[PDB]
């Protein structure tokens, strides 16, 4: 039965230890949020055939430029991850993150995941960036993105409300398969 | 309430990460030293640059740091004085994390499927390769724990802020050290 390392990485804005907790509990943590993900791995089933997926959070690495590429080795698929109402946290993914995900792992393949989908349409959130004059991302901006990186997928979720969040791991085990 | 919930978090995580350390040192590492079984040419005797330092780590949290960490299950307001107190144990992660790339490139170029054997013979979820990685984990994770404590302590919450500068100021000297 095939293995599968799948390496996490983005800003500190988009979620990343909520979004793993969510996806692997089928809830949203609610109450309080973690922050700790311990390295996880679980038998899942994609187009009729078992993989055992397994997953590493980065969060604490934010800041550690030479202690990131530590977990690059022997990874199978990434996913770089940005939240869709922080612009800043969207450019970090051509300015920090493709770059050191290219020059350690040049031939593994790459998701781009927008996290936060439920916050776009909130009149809150869109009010307090209209203030810094900016707007939350839209699909044909990741869209852009994503073939300026040569990622395989673009997708766009919520670890609240669980939209689109199945789908972004089983295109994961895809882009290996 | 939320306090609660992040020393319960702490020391949760904590006693898991004695437990994964215990675990690498009694399969992985158990299995070169033991002479039980066959080492690889390329391996053979080199137990020290595989883990690294990780076992005086592992001594220092399971003799030490629990036990004093669990002392301050009731006082989550002063827990950056545990990691005033035992700063100087935390710069052998700065060895350890010298030392990581080292470990990665042996073994892969030379252990072949010598652990990726054992790791099936003892039913083992985690491979030694996410075993090893743990240390670095653990020593960036202690600084978001006391940020969280200080988004709700008062302001006798100066016993945190020296606490984050030790727990920031470590992760970047092990990280400055990197060639």
């Amino acid at each position: 039965m095939q293995a599968i390392k799948c390496v996490v990485v983005g800003d500190g804005a988009v979620g990343k230890t909520c979004l793993l907790i969510s996806y692997t509990t089928n809830a949203f943590p609610g109450e309080y949020i973690p922050t700790v993900f311990d390295n996880y791995s679980a038998n899942v089933m994609v187009d009729g055939k078992p993989v055992n997926l397994g997953l590493w959070d980065t969060a604490g690495q934010e800041d550690y430029d030479r202690l990131r590429p530590l977990s690059y080795p022997q990874t199978d698929v990434f996913l770089i991850c940005f939240s869709l109402v922080s612009p800043a946290s969207f450019e970090n993914v051509r300015a920090k993150w493709y770059p050191e995900v290219r020059h350690h792992c040049p031939n593994t393949p790459i998701i781009l995941v927008g996290t936060k989908l439920d916050l776009r349409d909130d009149k809150d959130t869109i009010e307090k960036l209209k203030e810094k004059k900016l707007t939350p991302i839209t699909y044909p901006q990741g869209l852009a993105m994503a073939k300026e990186i040569g990622a395989v997928k673009y997708l766009e979720c919520s670890a609240l409300t669980q939209r689109g969040l199945k789908t972004v791991f089983d295109e994961a085990i895809r882009a290996v398969l | 309430r939320k306090k609660e919930f992040i020393m319960a978090e702490l020391l949760q995580t904590e006693k898991a990460y004695v437990r994964d350390l215990h675990e690498c040192l009694e399969t992985y590492l158990w299995e070169m030293t033991s002479g039980v079984e066959e080492i690889p040419p390329g391996i053979l005797n080199k137990e020290h640059i595989i883990f690294g330092n990780i076992q005086e780590i592992y001594d220092f949290h399971n003799n030490i740091f629990l036990k004093e960490l669990e002392k301050y299950e009731q006082l989550p307001e002063d827990v950056g004085h545990c990691f005033v107190t035992w700063a100087d144990k935390f710069q052998m992660y700065v060895t350890y994390c010298k030392n990581k790339p080292d470990s990665n490139q042996l073994i892969l170029e030379h252990a072949g499927t010598f652990f990726d054997e054992i790791q099936q013979r003892h039913g083992l979820a985690n491979s030694i390769s996410s075993y090893l990685i743990k240390p670095v984990q653990r020593v960036t994770k202690y600084q978001l724990l006391l940020k969280e404590l200080l988004t709700c302590c008062e302001e006798g919450k100066g016993e945190l802020k020296d606490g984050l500068e030790v727990m920031l100021s470590v992760p970047k000297k092990a990280n400055d050290a990197m060639h």
